């Protein structure tokens, strides 16, 4: 309806560290219900922007350390519906993933709802009446820190003053998805 | 639901 879907996801590592996204999430990702796709970076050629193509008209890629790319901008703030997202690979924030790191870059672009990947390690909290996400590894590809990576993505669900972002993991061979609530 |  009055609904804005916006795919989150990155660090596929396509096709150095994997060659596909699970089975399972492929079956997921159907075309034509996406509205915007924005992405944390390393994906890392151009087979899978073409792939991110076929999900969404509008994609937005920023520059992981691995992408072959290097047109991609370093960081990018986007409007969706009232809100002012940001995104950014996360190979930046020092030390990885530190809150207090991130927060700083939250009142640098000014953004309610800060992205950012790096860790391949999901993270969805509000902290500070702002609100901070990390979608993981939508192929589970190993780190340079590894130690069992889950493959998942998100999922924002925009409408009015509310993000219901809905987070899809790949635990055993299932899909498991839960639902975490933000609101300006 | 979820919307997938």
């Amino acid at each position: 309806a009055g609904h804005r879907l916006v795919l989150v996801l990155g660090d596929l590592h396509i096709p150095h560290r994997c060659n596909s996204l699970p089975a399972k999430f492929k079956k997921l990702l159907v075309p034509g219900k996406i509205q915007h796709i924005l992405c944390t970076g390393n994906l890392c050629t151009k087979e899978s922007y073409d792939y991110l193509k076929t999900l969404a008209g509008d994609v937005h890629i920023v520059r992981g350390d691995f992408d072959e790319n290097l047109n991609y901008p370093e960081q990018k703030v986007v409007t969706v519906g009232q809100f002012k997202i940001g995104l950014i690979h996360g190979h930046q924030v020092i030390p990885w993933g530190d809150m207090a790191s991130l927060a700083l870059l939250q009142r640098q672009f000014d953004v309610d709802i800060l992205i950012s990947g790096h860790t391949h390690k999901f993270e969805a909290f509000e902290h500070e009446n702002k609100f901070y996400i990390n979608p993981g590894s939508a192929t589970g590809a190993y780190n340079a820190l590894e130690t069992n990576i889950i493959p998942s993505f998100v999922l924002m669900d925009i409408q009015a003053s509310t993000v219901v972002t809905y987070v899809y993991q790949l635990i055993g061979d299932d899909v498991k998805v839960e639902r975490i609530e933000y609101k300006k | 639901d979820d919307p997938l």
